[PDB]
């Protein structure tokens, strides 16, 4: 007869009574159970083929991915406590700077900047959600997926702030087209084609390791440096305390994604080959990050310096993991 | 001041653009999105009935979790689980094994819609759909985890879907077809519409109610909360079906629903049927699995299908009939073959139980009653070994469940066989077979457990071998839930 | 050795039964009942067990051997009561 | 980045200043603060052991309330209350009546310290003390309010302390002395130190445990949470006592504690004693009210008092003895006079109960057993009317509780009488009398219920009159909790 | 036999199934049960005398005070949900403007202003807590007390913000004496003796109606206009976004106290006499409010205008109730 | 009419008993037992009820009247068993 255990079977002899996190997160996926036929069906289905090609046959290899752990140890329950608090704080900023009519105190210049440089981010931001969402469902481990799961909602979070703020800007400045114009800008404004191209092409990198690099290691720090860092300090200097703050807030989210991305990279470098494998996708993609930063930051005030600060900061992300 | 939601909601989902640097088809591969020739611009008509935004989500679901986690904390030590009807405890161990990781796997299902779907309302709603299933999978682990010291059977909340035990395979058969191996539009139909809107939501209500009646509030609350989340992503199928009908596609849509519901029905007829009509004590049975299904699932489907522009699946008259038979079949199989499952099947053929059974199912005792007669005689008469098996039953080659139906005086067990490219497949309903026929390429070389036995894939090739191959050992292997209590009624 | 599926009369489920290519229809019928008779179905000794191909209705005389019926491996058969 | 709390905490309580435009004494009237000649500057040494700040408060107590309110919501419909031991239901109805509004009235007690106390740590801690009791009063209303349809007896959670029913008066006697009619420093000693630190916290634990054992989790959780708040304002007495000893004032402090504890003990010996040893089913009794008191209240007092620089009250040896007797007295009185209370007193003198009683209290049956003998004989013999009364008992003129003590073979009932300015008062202990003597001006012209009867203040002046004057009618009037169930054991 | 009821006996025939608020708040006090001997003890105790004099014998009379209702309908449970959210938002402002080192971006002038005009408010604020706390325990109805109960914690709330911010200011500018100097300023700075005197004297008005007027109707709008309104807009204009915001937040609290104070006044005017009774205490106290505003606002930049704006705004509070 | 407190022997509680200023010590003792005897204390008819001032021990002969004992209204008394 099989004895009752202290914890889950797959977790025995850990020597640390397992955390709530290790309990609800680990070894969840099953399709990694039969690499030859991942899904309980004909082995030749298009989805079978997709998972074999893009998930199993990644040049980025480990022998136990389920050994991964999110440094923040995030679970559904504690993602919501974290985020409930952070949403109180921003919903509070919205509520109260409105109260003041903060939107009225901004200049005709600064306003024109916003419509060009801020509100179209709704597209870039949703695009990241798709890219981040896509990592979810091809990552080779339930803990990698979860990290991605939560990262994706933050992305949603940011789309929402940005959608909200637009309605309010459209409200305060009706003659500008706020909410109506962003697509066109996204699609046709030289400032935005650096980013659009980078993101359009990352969105079809199907291999999980290439997606994770393409999206998390290259694209995100570019978007984060250009749209949050640079448009952030400029907004603050230009009178916009709200966006100065709103952006600083979103960056706490971004810093958490950089943690779990760093963590996974730390994990991949335990195995020979991977540094190269990753340096190779970096070097494929980075050129587009630079192109993206360049076309966006130079349309800004103090263009040439924004381009330099951002490039070096985003590069820094990657240097700090090797 | 804050804006009314109505004021800005649309901008959240205003997110399509024309790709330039990659083509529309690179961005939205047909195998993943199943846009089906319908324009991006015509997907943009997708409008979900029940709308929520991020802060509203993280705020509601905080209090949802605070609550359930506090109930669990509060009752924890009282340890209700050690004095619960063992018919109950079984229901719990079965549910957790079947649902936990499948729920977890639903988030990938939604993650599919949230990257690959052309309608942006769908993409954002699918993101909370993702967020929803992550809770379900996580919560449904934390909860049974309190009981890992009580029986190894509780390890199966995590381990079940990792094994090749016949139910686990039945479950993967359903879900992988339904939600994991199909394109965005298909998942929205097959999973959210047919399974969640059609079956799960009602089941989860029923199950919470029953949990309560049984005096199990920790569970009562758990199920109850998971259900509060259903509606919010379950909705997602409707609007898709809407879009498909409203173009050239009522047939393709029709077909998917036909498939989705049957397969749903089958899984349902073995996980829920038997509980309703057998595991739940007699004085806790409000209504029959048959009635329940008619009241709470059937009308609602017809309702939905009328509203959408669709007609009842071809099999509907048959389905109606099957409510009288299928589950007692699945019950009888489960119990007879009880060491092959990880819970302890309640027999539920005590005298009173049997009249109740004859009340709700007239002519039960002159069909199903017969077999149970022989079983009971054998246990009265000190020969129990003739109540466990020495063979496998035939497995439907679709639903991965035994081929079983009315015995006794009105015997009607049929096998719906099909020879296809050399191989002979076996089907448990007219529909199970037909499901295959319309998609042969999709199931062609899959092999149910019986095939595996036969192809020499299970070694040693005896019973003890299949036991090991389904990762089952004494200690999780199933026996009579009441330790043959109800036998004393016959001597 | 030849595997078949066994739809036993008055039972609830078709079952896997190993038989021999040489076993007679009678002997098939015996190997089947082992798994149904007195497990689930009551013996009927005023009656004789017959063996008929499930798909199409066709019927086998008692002394006919497996090897001669040209069954498909894993072919389902009815094991019915007659006189 | 946020600061460590340690870094700025002190500034919250850095709040004394020298008044200029009003004098120190106008600002801090001696009748309200009882600074007692001790300098503002020497009160500033007050340092509460357990420190909390506003955001930390509103954040913790949010989750506290979320939880309990969700437990209540969850179990609500299951309606545990209609199948609970009636000894239990009674315990609940008694508790709510005695605690709800007294708890509410505690906030004013704290509001006293928070405006009138010279030590600023005390003033802020007293503000959360205020905040604490507001919950207690409010929560202890919302909860019993679910049961107002079940019995009018539940209205008494709100109505009790509004009446002149003998217990209500006993309660006001305690609390008004303790917490409402004394200066800031006095409240901190008498209430937070003696009553909350000395009695309530432990009782509330005991009570939650017992609630649980009885299968009542809604209540189990309610008490359990209210207790989590105790420590945070219960602390407040210590630091005051510290300051008083450390100047010229160990006697004044000593005296207050002496008073506070006896009065506490007395109220306790009638609200908790009887429950522990009588209302709680036999197989749920972990330990005796005597043991409990010795283990969980007595040692802890001596502990506290040693640490502070104080000695055990003069009455301590006596008190020890009284644990054997006082409560069975109060039990016997309550039950005998059961139509004068708003719950249904459990008799608790079944045979087994009686041995248990003789186990924990050797020589019980040859004292308390005697009376109960006569009562039982009378109920066996069909003459029940001799088990209800035709007179009032003598009421202690301090504790507003009957004067009752050991009967039977070791009969020792005494009245501690005092003539004072014409009037003759009656006292139920050596201490009850002495309490009065040291503060005669404070109690002089108060009149217990018996005095009121006698002065023609209760009209008509018969029993039915006193019933009406205590706002009691059939329907809330108390009877035997088990409808004389335990009688059948004697025939 | 007495029938079970739909609700509390004291609440029957209300015709609106009673609210959670009407359930947990109403008719709580018992000392109003025997006006001749309020407390279950000798009728001659000093506390007996206090309640008779200062509570029962108020010239501000109603026949049913328990008929009072807080317009916000606040209960312990919903005061904490409200305030938990508002504390998230401010703890968030603290956390994140620190992140930036917002304290470093302030001028030597503005800093000197703070130490003089902002940080000593810890005393004024605590003083209000005592005054507000005192209303609690003499008010003639459990619903009036509760309103006061919660008002008092907000007062605590404000003391805490102010104590917190001081430590941080002492941290960022150690040479200034932050935290050490405030008492002296409170006690000796002409800007503060307007307020100190007003508050010292209000703190000994023992009659509940006089306390409520003295504290809620006169003193609070003065403190609120001078310290939150005026020092608020000036801080914002002077670079201090934090205090600009922190103050705007505290004023949501103040606006709720003005609601329940307004409400109670609306209630008192149902009875002949009370308008006069109240106008009389106003006219006694107001002169000190003016004195308080004058000495504080004139030490400020734009002194003379601050004095006018504030006087008229605080007067306005009272005009709006009659 | 004169109220007294009644500490009945072998009972648990002192009780309020109206008596008459003319009642004899004996008659007091009767009005008391009404409230103790056969309610809580078992009758003892080999024994005689005596009436003694609680405060100080002093003892009253059976035929002495209330009016003559100079009790204080609401004075407590023992109702003891003797022979
Ligand atoms: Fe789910
Ligand atoms: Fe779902
Ligand atoms: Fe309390
Ligand atoms: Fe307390
Ligand atoms: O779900
Ligand atoms: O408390």
């Amino acid at each position: 007869a099989l004895k009752p255990l202290k914890t889950w079977s797959h977790l025995a002899g850990n020597r640390r009574r397992p955390s709530e996190y290790e309990v609800v997160s680990t070894n969840l996926h099953y399709f990694t159970d039969n690499p030859e036929r991942p899904w309980e069906l004909d082995s030749n289905l298009p989805m079978q083929t997709w998972y074999k090609k893009y998930c199993f046959d990644s040049p980025l290899k480990h022998d136990d991915w389920n050994a991964f752990r999110d440094p923040d140890q995030l679970v559904y329950r504690t993602y919501n406590l974290l985020q409930d608090g952070q949403e109180s704080y921003v919903q509070g900023l919205f509520d109260q700077l409105n109260d003041r009519g903060h939107d009225q105190m901004l200049t005709r210049e600064w306003v024109e900047t916003l419509a060009r440089f801020y509100t179209p981010a709704r597209y870039l931001f949703h695009a990241l959600q798709m890219g981040s969402v896509y990592i979810h469902q091809i990552a080779p481990a339930s803990t990698i997926t979860n990290c991605a799961t939560y990262e994706t909602a933050d992305h949603l979070r940011w789309l929402t702030h940005t959608a909200y703020r637009t309605r309010e800007l459209a409200n305060c400045y009706p003659d500008v087209g706020f909410g109506k114009r962003e697509r066109d800008v996204w699609e046709n404004d030289p400032a935005w084609q650096g980013f659009r191209e980078l993101i359009e092409k990352a969105l079809i990198a199907w291999d999980w390791g290439e997606a994770f690099t393409a999206i998390n290691l290259v694209t995100k720090p570019a978007v984060e440096e250009a749209l949050l860092q640079q448009l952030g300090s400029l907004a603050q200097s230009e009178g916009d305390t709200l966006l100065g703050l709103l952006a600083q807030a979103q960056k706490r989210d971004a810093e958490r994604h950089r943690r779990w991305s760093s963590a996974l990279v730390k994990m991949a470098l335990e195995k020979e080959g991977n540094r190269e494998v990753l340096q190779k996708w970096v070097a494929k993609w980075e050129p587009l990050a630079d192109k993206a930063i360049e076309a966006y930051c130079s349309a800004l005030p103090d263009g040439e310096n924004a381009i330099v600060e951002a490039k070096s900061a985003s590069r820094y992300v990657r240097q700090m993991m090797g | 001041s804050m804006l009314k939601r109505e004021d800005w909601y649309d901008l959240t989902r205003t997110t399509n653009w024309t790709p330039k640097y990659v083509t529309e088809n690179e961005l939205f591969p047909e195998e993943m999105s199943g846009a089906r020739g319908i324009s991006m611009e015509a997907w943009e008509k997708y409008d979900e009935p029940y709308k929520i935004t991020y802060p509203e989500y993280v705020s509601i679901q905080r209090e949802k979790d605070s609550g359930a986690y506090s109930i669990k904390a509060a009752l924890e030590r009282d340890g209700f689980v050690d004095r619960a009807d063992p018919g109950w405890v079984s229901t719990m161990q079965l549910h957790f094994g079947a649902a936990a990781l499948e729920e977890y796997a639903a988030s990938t299902a939604e993650a599919r819609m949230a990257r690959f779907a052309k309608a942006p309302g769908n993409r954002n709603m699918a993101t909370f759909g993702m967020m929803d299933e992550n809770r379900h999978g996580q919560i449904q682990l934390y909860f049974p985890y309190a009981n890992v010291k009580r029986s190894r059977k509780w390890d199966w909340a995590h381990k079940a879907i990792h094994t090749n035990e016949w139910a686990a395979i039945a479950a993967r058969s359903f879900f992988d077809d339904m939600m994991m191996t199909r394109d965005s539009v298909a998942v929205s139909i097959m999973l959210t519409f047919a399974f969640e809107t059609g079956f799960s939501n009602m089941q989860f209500l029923g199950l919470a109610a029953d949990a309560a009646e049984a005096g199990d509030h920790t569970f009562a609350s758990l199920i109850s909360s998971i259900q509060t989340d259903e509606s919010r992503h379950a909705q997602q199928g409707g609007p898709s079906l809407k879009i498909l009908v409203e173009n050239g596609k009522k047939d393709e849509a029709q077909q998917m629903v036909d498939v989705a519901i049957w397969r749903s029905w089958k899984l349902f007829s073995v996980l829920t049927g038997p509980i309703m009509d057998y595991y739940t004590p007699l004085e806790s049975r409000n209504q029959s699995f048959k009635e329940f299904m008619l009241e709470w699932i059937v009308a609602q489907f017809e309702r939905q299908l009328l509203d959408l522009g669709l007609d009842k699946p071809w099999y509907w008259d048959q389905f109606m009939q099957d409510l009288d038979e299928t589950h007692h079949g699945m019950h009888l199989g489960v119990w007879y073959w009880r060491p092959t499952v990880w819970w302890d099947p309640a027999a539920g053929v005590s005298p009173e139980e049997r009249e109740w059974l004859e009340e709700k199912y007239p002519g039960w005792n002159d069909t199903w009653g017969q077999c149970w007669d022989v079983i009971t005689d054998n246990l009265v008469n000190g020969k129990p070994e003739l109540t466990v098996p020495e063979t496998l039953p035939t497995i439907c080659n679709m639903c991965n469940l035994p081929i079983a139906h009315t015995p006794g005086n009105k015997w009607n067990v049929k096998d719906y066989q099909l020879e296809y490219e050399g191989r002979l497949y076996h089907f448990g309903s007219e529909a199970d077979r037909w499901c295959f026929q319309i998609d042969p390429e999709r199931y062609k070389n899959h092999t149910n457990l019986v095939d595996r036995f036969l192809k020499g894939e299970i070694q040693p090739a005896d019973l003890a071998g299949a036991l090991m191959y389904m990762s089952l050992e004494p200690g999780v292997m199933g026996d009579d839930a009441h330790d043959y209590e109800w036998v004393k009624a016959y001597q | 050795t030849f595997p078949i599926m066994s739809n036993f009369e008055r039972d609830f489920v078709i079952q896997l039964v190993p038989v021999d290519t040489e076993d007679t229809m009678d002997q098939v019928a015996e190997k089947c009942a082992y798994h149904s008779i007195n497990r689930r179905v009551h013996p009927q000794p005023e009656k004789i067990l017959r063996v008929r191909r499930h798909e199409d209705g066709t019927l086998f005389p008692r002394g006919m051997i497996v090897s001669d019926a040209g069954l498909r491996p894993t072919e389902t058969l009815d094991i019915i009561f007659m006189d």
